[PDB]
């Protein structure tokens, strides 16, 4: 069977954005937000400095 | 007189008018009889392994003077037991080892053997051994291999004509089906031409197969055709005409009969003329020349002077050629008859069609048919044609094949060769031509005389032969290459191929499948099923309309009722009660021999062929005392046309009325009052029942339930037992009396019950004991009660008080109204067992261990986990709690100042492990029954794994020490008895053993020797006990072997109690089902004149439409039974004397016509009547036969003894208004059974879950929180409404549109309710898949 | 897609690719080394075969996988067939808010409602529950709302009842043949795990309350909710879209209850009683009279719409029964009293509902059907309607008819033995004699079950209709018929058909006096044949419907008028014995052309473009016109689809 199971999963970072979508904010706030939660580890602290 | 101590507790009243002659057989012999002879050591090789060996076992090298034979094979003892195999998970089997013999000889000497290597046997695979119930333990689960039903090997002259001919002409082909190899067919064309066909491939000429078998034209013309003399000398043109041989043709002109003309010119031929011509001797009579033109010449004639090819074979004679052939060649020319009226050539028309006339040119045509290219070279064609059909080790059909071949051709001999022959094909084609001209009738595939069954034995034999013929090639190869060696016979004998083939056959096959463990009847009816699909017969369920029909030969061999109503209808059948297997492959049936009127008690088994000749009477026929008939005319069957015959014309009679019914439909009471479809669906739904906590015996039965229960092997019976000593909830011990006890044993039998074990159907198989303490149990008496059983009787359901009346529409069409009393009484409550399993799967980064050290979790979750991580036995768990705490190691890292600080602060984690603990799936709630852990060899972690090991060791010690204790007690009693009257009292031996004072000196001659012998025997017994305990302990904790990747396996079995509620699919035995829709309280339910409310309300508007009068009969009989039981209970509560109660029981047992003679006060004592009345105090057990049940008059008479209305009606009041109902409702007691189709598993909801990576569609049918599927008929219906927006929502919102789902979720949470379609991902996937080929495709603007 | 985890083992998609890649690499590496012609030609042939197998495997050669003889699915294989890419993507893709709901009976819960279980609920509307929690200030964060919903608090259930109140849902049976396979209802929370479907709607869904599963669908957008409310509601699909008859028609217990409550044996308690009509229930519930009371006089206040757009009252004093007087309270104003004064079977109430729909409207006939169903559910349980063995009566003359038929068969066999009658003639004569005997037995059974019963009265001989449960069910039309009763009291008839032939000796018995083994073994061939026919024709009917929908999908309405006088001629189908279908419904929902002329010269009956709604057909029948030229399909010149001036309505509108 072509796709067998192929169950797309959660992934944490993926989980972080699902609530980003239903948080209310502006385009600039949603842009920085994608930036921030883009740069976040499996452990969960962020990789890059805030500056 | 019937004692039946196990049945004496409760006797069921039978209503059988006819007297039973033959007893019910084991009912499971077809599954064990073949498997026994398959591994049975027989002195002659006919069947089994002795016949699969001798076939191709002698191995001969390629002129190497080295041979290999075998002496005999021996089946090794099994390693584990059935329970052990079920606990472990391994497949129960037995090793096979056969003593072989390799004999090497020197050259230059004829068969002079120099050395033999017959000193070592080799192990070649393990054979899966069967159990005592005809089942296997393959991979721990119980599987069954259903027997197949195919066509018997032989020749079948089918018609195959009608509308399929498309020419308005009848065809007559001929097919010969062997058991192995290629198939041959002789098809008939509308042009009166035959055609040879092999492997249903391109047709071939008719006489090419004859010319290939070294046959010439003259020989074929002389054999298939008859040649007349036709002696025309001196231009007389006279022919020898025989009226008895050839006649029926009008004479043209110039016809005489020995002088005076008998048949005038232009006169029609009459029988008187033929008689007059046959009376007088008729010599050669002159005939005109016109008869020579159309007539053909038989043989090829040549001139006396020269040898030209004039007047060739199969050529019409000419007028100009006649003069020269009469002048030069000869006078008498052999010719033919060619009578189109009663005969037809069908070959001479095809002889000219054959392009080849030589044997060499004809031998290459079949090869060109087989192989398209690579023409032969006078060496490949002959070899291929000889190996195709005339080979011994390549065709080898069967002995049944030769039997049918000889029977379909009127041959007396039945012992022939597996190979074919020339004369065989010749007579087959001759019979085909005769049938075309008309000489007999065609065969019948649906007839049970042309089809045979195959059990598991011959299938395993064939599989083993196929697996061994492959290793034989390797053995020959290894013996041909490097023969100069004296090694042991393990050159090419490899056990992997044969074992793998037999395991593939057993485990994964179309006929082998899991057995339904939901009901004991389901098991025994699955062990008797017969299927047509599989390796042979019907490749699929399609292409058949008349094959699935009920053939008239299905009287007492298969059942025309028990069969699924799905697409595979008619291809799945069941065996009858008395139906057995014929000698070779067919099904037989028993009858009684009728000799000059009287009926002898002897039994004779007949097949489908024998039954069609003799006259077989019907089971519903009157009988006298000596064996004669009452009425002179009796309805009987002769050849398929049932009619009346006198007492001097009948030859056989049936045995009983259950002969035409299978084991399933035989339990249906009053089966002659229900329709065929309803009885069919009831028998099919009976197999879907589920056992409950308290089993209740049925009040309206047939008596067959006892046999079905004792034969199914679902309970525990007492073998060779005399009395019971100790009783326990899971252990039974029986001290056998000295009568049935042989020396060399302690004299005790032990039975360990099965308490709460997971079945295949996730049900619960629990056994309850019957005896209480010190009860004399005989042989063949039951001890325990399996699932849905009661005192050895099959009881799957409860006797619920029902009534037939509509109740506020709650019983609209097929809904059942269940009162609250049934729910409160825990009736129909079901138990289910769930199994969870987890492995370790050692990885590269490190091994995984269960230490309950899970990070990122609360203490509340780990509050139910023990040290090693498993849950305590007896706890509960709901939702997604953790059961087994497993962790997965993570790869090491660098210094990592952040992780270094995190480890210095917290520690013990260091992000080394990940939470991978076994948690319960969502929507699951229950309680854990028991855990289990299996650890491979080499690993000895064993955190808390020694607990189950010590438990099993103590369980083994407890039941092993009993025999040794009994033996020691016997020996000590013998010691104490041998010292009597010798000056030593029993007090000294009772205080301390002291080995009988160590030969104190009672006699000093024989007493000392006796004491020494007794002490030696005691020491030997102690040593044997120690050795047995050591062996048992070594076998217990030896450890198992798991997968290479798997490190250890932890399993957990939990229990779930499911109660009744709306949605469940309740059903009966008369093809009546129902979905619960309401739980009505006790107050709202209607009550009777005594205040007792009904339990179940049913809809009476289904009886006149489904023909279910059987339901009303069962209700009346159950009401009578319940009235008798209530009167008995009142008598018991009044504490009356035993005499009146015994008289009432005796008067209630002998009521009705002469069916059975039983009476109390003569066999039952003053103590057994008490327990008898106490057992049947809630309903009178009644057993009505299938077609010999009780009559309406008897049912009405039975209602008078229990003070009940004979009409069966009774007034009822309303439980809500307190008003009396008009039209009194008939109440009764129906036996109801719960089906597996419950509402707790059907329901499934979803709003948003996980999607797939391909086509981005959700999972589906409840697989990890899936969703339903939309259909094409559904979008058609939607377009019928004109709902474009709803359709677009179903296409983008609830679909694979990724950029739309999140936006819709956001709009719904925010309350916008706006849709953005975009574009589905599946269209893009289709575009990419189309672009993957050489076809451009894109979308414009 | 790794199976064991250690090895991914890409199958059916990467094996052929790997094959082709390595073969092309070897060929390109060997073509530069000056290889001989045979080797390079064989390598090119192998590469051609490999690419062909990658494109189409079934056409040329066969490529299998490890340990499996089954072939692999190439690129085209996942396009065509029942497992391709043109497969279930056209609304065949899996859904989210749906799955496996069990059906039960909705005695309450009237037409525009459905019982959605609260366990299956609160999950489908979870995105709405989150929204309502965020709006009412009960959850400042999404996580908080999720935690409050997973705990199932009381406010969660309150919000659920508040949101699902004014929000419709739709149900869909898994086997759906016609338009009525998917309907819309209002969800109501029931403390169970099975959806309650309305009984009257069960006719449309074709359910039978056995083990079945129903699909549910929730609309999110406002447009989907409006399309479900205005088009897909059960309160709008009264008439059928195929023929015109009303779909909602009672056949179950309701009909039997109405037939029982509207009857009179001879005269029940309180014969001479006279009342006004509202007193009937008063005297029935406590004491005074029964429903079967006859000769009861009452003043009925009918309302007749003789005036244009207005009805007028009329008081009368006709004679009737208590049950009919009680039923008249449920009957609306418009309908007269003559319709409710009869035996009141199934066709009677069907005609009643049809007239209520026609005259009054949609809402009136809906509420009428609801009240009728309520009264039927009440009276079918208040009456009891029991069954029993002595209910059905076997005619005593059967024992004589069977003996006479056996004597006739014996005479036929004697004549055959004498040599006068052949085999086929005797066979046909025996068949005819047994058929006549079965007919006479059926007639005697009907006579013994028909209106033949003596009740005490002055004349002492009052033969009125009997109250046998089976006879009442057959006469009213609830369930069953005379043919099924013939197999319960009389004989089974011939009941002989192995493949095509009929056995001489028929079965002479019923399910009351038992049966024999031979007769029971013979009487299953027809049942097996019927079962096999159904099981092998369901798929054929599905395939036929698929072909029909595929071939007739492009048609749509886009033009108003085609302005063409071309049309088809319509005449009553007068062929055979009598007329099979007159000119009454074949021209009912059509649009006649200008070719309509009166039988008299220079006279017209109707202009060119008119619709014979309900009365023009009567005018045409009065003039005895036989042929009518009517505008229809295709011939209407629109060049796209079919214009709407030649189709009529043929719907529930």
């Amino acid at each position: 069977l072509p796709v067998y199971q192929g169950e797309t999963t959660q992934t944490l970072q993926d989980y972080l954005m699902w609530q980003v979508e239903l948080t209310p904010f502006t385009d600039t706030d949603r842009a920085i937000a994608t930036s921030i939660v883009d740069a976040v580890d499996d452990t969960g602290y962020l990789t890059i400095q805030i500056e | 007189m019937v004692y039946s101590y196990t049945e004496k507790k409760r006797i069921r009243k039978d209503f059988g008018k006819r007297p039973q002659v033959l007893d019910v057989p084991y009912l499971l012999s077809i599954q064990l009889d073949s498997f026994q002879k398959f591994i049975e050591q027989d002195p002659e090789g006919q069947y089994g392994l002795e016949a699969a060996f001798r076939s191709v076992f002698p191995i001969q090298s390629y002129s190497g003077n080295s041979e290999l034979q075998y002496v005999s094979y021996r089946l090794g003892e099994p390693v584990f037991d059935v329970q052990e195999c079920q606990i472990r998970g391994v497949t129960y089997s037995a090793p096979l080892r056969v003593k072989l013999r390799l004999v090497i000889y020197e050259r230059e000497a004829p068969e002079g053997t120099v050395k033999d290597i017959k000193e070592q046997e080799v192990y070649m695979g393990e054979i899966p051994l069967m159990t005592d119930n005809g089942t296997f333990v393959i991979n721990g689960t119980e599987r069954v291999i259903v027997s197949q039903l195919h066509r018997s090997p032989g020749v079948f002259f089918d018609s195959d004509k009608g509308k399929t001919h498309s020419s308005g002409k009848v065809l007559y082909n001929a097919r010969i089906i062997p058991y192995r190899g290629s198939w041959l067919d002789f098809e008939f064309d509308p042009k009166d031409n035959l055609f040879v066909r092999i492997d249903r491939r391109r047709k071939l000429p008719a006489t090419i197969i004859l010319r290939a078998l070294n046959y010439t034209t003259e020989q074929i013309l002389d054999l298939f055709f008859e040649k007349v003399i036709f002696e025309i000398r001196d231009n007389k043109l006279q022919m020898e005409l025989v009226p008895e041989r050839l006649r029926g043709e009008t004479a043209s002109f110039d016809i005489e009969a020995n002088g005076k003309v008998y048949v005038e010119k232009g006169r029609r031929i009459t029988a008187r003329h033929i008689r007059q011509l046959e009376k007088d001797d008729v010599k050669l009579i002159e005939v005109p020349v016109e008869y020579i033109a159309g007539k053909v010449v038989a043989k090829d004639y040549i001139d006396e002077s020269t040898g030209e090819l004039i007047c060739a074979a199969n050529m019409e004679l000419s007028l100009d050629l006649l003069a020269k052939l009469s002048q030069s060649g000869h006078k008498r020319i052999e010719t033919l008859f060619t009578n189109d009226l009663d005969h037809g050539p069908y070959i001479s028309e095809t002889l000219r069609v054959d392009p080849t006339n030589d044997r060499l040119s004809a031998l290459v045509e079949i090869y060109r048919m087989m192989r398209p290219g690579e023409p032969p070279t006078r060496e490949a064609a002959e070899s291929l044609f000889e190996n195709l059909f005339f080979s011994e080790d390549r065709y080898d059909l069967s002995a049944v094949g030769r039997m049918k071949f000889n029977r379909s051709l009127l041959r007396e001999e039945i012992e022939g060769s597996g190979i074919l022959s020339k004369d065989d094909i010749i007579d087959v084609m001759k019979k085909l031509i005769d049938i075309r001209n008309g000489k007999g009738e065609v065969d019948d595939i649906d007839h049970l005389g042309n089809r045979r069954i195959r059990s598991v034995g011959e299938m395993a034999e064939n599989q083993f032969r196929v697996g061994l013929v492959r290793v034989e090639r390797a053995v020959k190869e290894r013996l041909s290459l490097g023969d100069l060696d004296t090694l042991m016979p393990q050159d090419m004998i490899n056990a992997k191929p044969i074992s793998a083939a037999v395991k593939e056959f057993f485990g994964s096959s179309q006929l082998s499948q899991f057995m339904d463990q939901n009901n004991p009847l389901s098991e025994i009816t699955h062990k008797r099923r017969i299927s047509a699909l599989g390796p042979g017969g019907l490749t699929r369920e399609r292409a058949g309309f008349e094959v699935r029909d009920v053939h008239p030969t299905h009287y007492g061999r298969v059942c025309p009722i028990e069969t699924p109503e799905g697409p595979n209808i008619g291809l799945i059948n069941s065996l009858s009660v008395y139906a057995q297997t014929n000698e070779y492959g067919f099904l037989e049936t028993p009858y009684r021999k009728v000799t000059d009127g009287v009926v002898t008690d002897e039994i004779h088994y007949l097949s489908a062929i024998e039954e069609g000749n003799y006259v077989i009477a019907q089971a519903n026929s009157n009988l006298d005392e000596e064996g004669h008939f009452v009425e002179d005319l009796v309805t009987c069957r002769s050849k398929g046309e049932s009619s009346l015959f006198s007492r001097d014309q009948v030859d056989y009679m049936d045995v009983s009325t259950q002969q035409v019914v299978s084991v399933g439909a035989s339990l249906i009471p009053f089966l002659e009052h229900d329709d065929a479809n309803r009885a069919l669906m009831g028998a099919n739904m009976q197999r879907q029942a589920v056992p409950t906590l308290r089993a209740d015996k049925p009040l309206v039965g047939t008596g067959m339930e006892r046999a079905v229960a004792v034969d199914s092997g679902v309970t525990a019976v007492a073998k060779r037992g005399g009395v019971v000593q100790y009783v326990d909830a899971s252990r039974i011990v029986i001290k056998v009396n000295e009568d049935e006890m042989y020396p060399g044993e302690a004299g005790i039998d032990i039975y360990n019950l099965t308490k709460y074990t997971r079945s295949n159907q996730n049900t619960c198989i629990n056994q309850m004991p019957c005896v209480s303490l010190g009860e004399p149990v005989e042989r063949g008496d039951v001890l325990a009660d399996g699932p849905s059983t009661d005192l050895g009787e099959l009881a799957l359901g409860q006797n619920m008080r029902v009534a037939f009346m509509p109740w506020n529409g709650y019983n609209f069409e097929d809904s059942i109204l269940v009162s609250e009393r049934v729910v409160q009484e825990d009736r129909f409550t079901t138990i289910h067992i769930q199994e969870l399993a987890c492995v370790s799967r050692d990885t590269k980064l490190g091994p995984e261990e269960i230490t309950a050290d899970i990070p990122n979790v609360g203490e509340a979750a780990l509050s139910k986990l023990d040290e090693s991580g498993i849950v305590y036995i007896g706890a509960e768990v709901t939702g997604g709690d953790i059961l087994v705490g497993k962790v997965t190691p993570k790869g090491e890292t660098q210094l990592t100042p952040e992780e270094k600080l995190l480890r210095a602060i917290f520690g013990e984690k260091a992000s080394d492990v990940k939470d991978s603990s076994l948690r319960v799936p969502n929507g699951v709630s229950g309680t854990v029954i028991d855990v289990q852990v299996f650890t491979r060899d080499g690993v000895e972690k064993d955190k808390r794994a020694l607990e189950i090991e010590e438990m099993q060791l103590k369980q083994a010690k407890k039941d092993l020490s009993e025999e040794l204790q009994i033996l020691e007690a016997g020996l000590f009693s013998r010691i104490r008895a041998v010292l009597v009257a010798g000056g030593v009292e029993a007090e000294k031996l009772d205080k301390l053993p002291r080995d009988r004072w160590l030969e104190l000196g009672l006699t000093d001659e024989e007493k000392q020797n006796q004491l020494e012998q007794l002490a030696e025997q005691y020491d030997e017994l102690k040593h044997e006990f120690e050795k047995k305990l050591e062996a048992k302990r070594r076998k217990i904790t030896q450890g198992d072997d798991l997968a290479p990747g798997v490190l250890k396996i932890v399993k957990v079995y939990l229990a779930v109690k499911r109660r009744i509620q709306p949605g469940d699919k309740m059903a009966g035995r008369h093809g009546n089902k129902g979905v619960i829709s309401k739980i009505n309280p006790i107050e709202d339910m209607p009550y009777d004149e005594n205040g007792t409310p009904v339990d179940i309300v049913l809809n009476p508007l289904g009886v006149p439409s489904r023909m279910n009068i059987g339901q009303i009969l069962e209700t009346h009989l159950g009401m009578a039974a319940k009235g008798i039981g209530d009167k008995i209970n009142a008598m018991l509560k009044q504490q009356q004397e035993v005499a009146k109660l015994r008289e009432f029981i005796q008067r209630a047992y002998d009521l009705g016509a002469d069916v059975r003679q039983k009476v109390d006060l003569s066999t039952f004592s003053d103590e057994e009547v008490m327990r008898l009345a106490e057992n049947l105090r809630k309903g009178m057990p009644i057993a009505t036969p299938v077609f010999d049940g009780a009559k309406e008059a008897e049912i009405k008479e039975l209602l008078k003894l229990g003070d009940l209305p004979t009409s069966g009606q009774i007034r009822l009041y309303d439980g809500r208004t307190g008003e009396q109902f008009e039209r009194p409702v008939t109440v009764g007691y129906m036996y109801m059974l719960k089906l597996n189709h419950l509402v707790d598993d059907k329901m499934h909801a979803r709003s948003t879950g996980s999607y797939s990576l391909v086509t981005q569609q959700p999972l589906g049918g409840k697989a990890q929180f899936g969703g339903q599927r939309f259909g094409e008929m559904e979008v058609w219906a939607l377009e019928a409404y004109g709902a474009a927006y709803t359709l677009q929502e179903m296409l983008t919102v609830k679909s694979d549109d990724v950029n739309g789902r999140t936006k819709m979720y956001k709009n719904i949470v925010d309350g916008n309710h706006q849709m953005e379609p975009g574009m589905p991902e599946s269209f893009n996937v289709l575009l990419k898949e189309i672009r993957s080929l050489g076809i451009n495709i894109e979308l414009e603007d | 897609v790794p199976l064991d985890g250690g090895r991914f083992a890409t199958s059916d998609l990467n094996d052929l690719y790997r094959r082709v890649i390595n073969r092309n690499n070897r060929l390109k590496r060997l073509l530069d080394l000056a290889a001989p012609d045979i080797i390079v030609r064989n390598e090119k042939r192998m590469l051609q075969e490999a690419v062909d197998a990658l494109l189409d495997n079934g056409r040329r050669g066969r490529a299998i996988t490890g340990s499996n003889k089954r072939p692999l699915k190439s690129l085209a294989d996942m396009i065509k067939g029942k497992q391709g890419r043109f497969r279930q993507n056209l609304l065949g893709k899996r859904v989210d808010y749906s799955g496996r709901s069990v059906i039960t009976v909705g005695p309450y819960l009237r037409l525009h409602q459905c019982g959605l279980p609260k366990k299956m609920a609160l999950e489908l509307f979870k995105p709405f529950i989150y929204g309502k929690l965020e709006l009412r200030g009960l959850a400042t964060t999404i996580k908080a709302a999720k935690k409050m919903v997973e705990r199932e608090e009381a406010v969660v259930w309150d919000i659920l009842d508040e949101v699902i109140r004014e929000h419709p849902v739709l149900l869909n049976r898994a086997p759906t043949l016609h338009r009525l396979g998917i309907q819309a209802f209002e969800p109501v929370l029931i403390e169970g795990k099975a959806i309650q479907l309305h009984p009257l709607v069960c006719a449309a869904y074709n359910a039978d309350f056995d083990g079945d599963q129903m699909a549910v669908h929730v609309p999110l957008t406002l447009e989907a909710q409006l399309e479900a409310r205005a088009l897909m509601m059960s309160t709008n699909n009264i008439l059928s879209p195929a023929n015109g008859e009303p779909i909602i028609v009672p056949s179950q217990d309701v009909v039997l209850g109405l037939y029982y409550m509207t009857r009179d044996c001879v005269n029940a308690k309180g014969e001479g009683m006279v009342l006004t009509g509202p007193k009937e229930a008063e005297r029935l519930y406590r004491s005074g009279l029964a429903s079967l009371h006859a000769r009861v006089k009452v003043r009925i206040t009918e309302y007749e719409k003789d005036a244009n757009g207005e009805l007028v009252a009329k008081t009368s004093l006709k004679d009737t029964t208590v049950g009919r007087a009680i039923l008249w309270m449920i009957v609306p104003k418009g309908l007269p009293y003559s319709i409710v004064n009869q035996a009141l079977g199934k066709k009677a109430i069907s005609k009643m509902l049809n007239t209520c729909y026609r005259i009054l409207g949609l809402k009136p006939t809906v509420i009428f059907a609801d009240q009728i169903m309520y009264t039927g559910f009440a009276y079918a349980a208040r009456s009891g309607a029991s069954v029993g063995i002595d209910d059905m009566v076997i005619p005593e003359k059967k024992h004589e008819i069977i003996s006479e038929a056996e004597a006739e068969v014996a005479e036929i066999q004697e004549q055959f033995q004498s040599g006068l009658v052949t085999a086929g003639e005797r066979y046909n004569k025996v068949i005819d004699i047994w058929a006549a005997a079965n007919d006479r037995v059926s007639k005697a059974m009907m006579d013994n079950l028909q209106t033949e019963t003596v009740i005490n009265r002055d004349g002492q001989e009052e033969k009125q209709v009997s109250f046998n449960s089976i006879y009442m069910m057959a006469d009213s039309g609830a369930r069953g018929s005379a043919a099924q009763i013939r197999q319960l009291a009389g004989m089974r008839g011939l009941m002989a058909k192995p493949d095509g032939s009929i056995i001489e000796t028929p079965i002479t018995a019923n399910f009351r006096e038992g049966l024999n083994v031979l007769q029971y073994f013979i009487s299953t061939h027809g049942a097996r044949k019927g079962l096999a026919d159904t099981a092998l024709k369901t798929a054929n009917s599905g395939y036929l419907t698929r072909r029909l929908v595929d071939v007739a999908q492009d048609l749509v309405v886009t033009e108003d008028d085609c302005g063409t006088h071309e049309g088809i001629m319509m005449t009553p189908v007068i062929e055979g014995g009598d007329v099979k279908e007159p000119l009454r419904d074949r021209v009912l929902g059509r649009v006649t052309a200008e070719d309509v002329l009166k039988p008299g010269t220079a006279d017209i009956l109707v202009p060119r473009n008119t619709l014979l709604h309900e009365q023009w057909c009567d005018l045409l029948e009065e003039n005895s016109v036989d042929a009518v030229k009517v505008r229809s399909v295709v011939s209407c010149d629109t060049d796209f689809g079919v214009c709407a001036h030649c189709y009529g309505r043929d719907l529930a509108r």
